[PDB]
């Protein structure tokens, strides 16, 4: 076996073709960003929710 | 600590929530606090629970 797999047919692990070590793969950080605004009629400041 | 009545305590202990009540992922799926297999596998594909 050379490649692992997950529910979505995504490779969650892989064998290194040189050091024969098994490495887990995880996607790097992501998420939605929201902008809290008190209304332009009031101010132009904004807060950001990650 | 929860300030809930005993009946409310029984009610909260009988609905398991299917481990779907988690949002954050980092720190290794919150150190297993959020069910790995379901929550993290889902939300690596852009599926978030607010």
């Amino acid at each position: 076996q050379q490649f692992g797999r997950d529910i979505a047919d995504t490779t969650d692990a892989v064998r290194d073709p040189q050091t024969l070590e098994i490495l887990d793969i995880t996607p790097c950080s992501f998420g939605g960003v929201s902008v809290i605004t008190p209304g332009t009629n009031t101010s132009n400041q904004v807060a950001v929710l990650y | 600590p929860s300030k809930r009545s005993p009946i409310e305590d029984l009610l909260f202990n009988k609905v398991t929530l299917a481990d779907a009540g988690f949002i954050k992922q980092y720190g290794d799926c919150l150190g297993d606090i959020a069910a790995r297999d379901l929550i993290c596998a889902q939300k690596f594909n852009g599926l978030t629970v607010l």
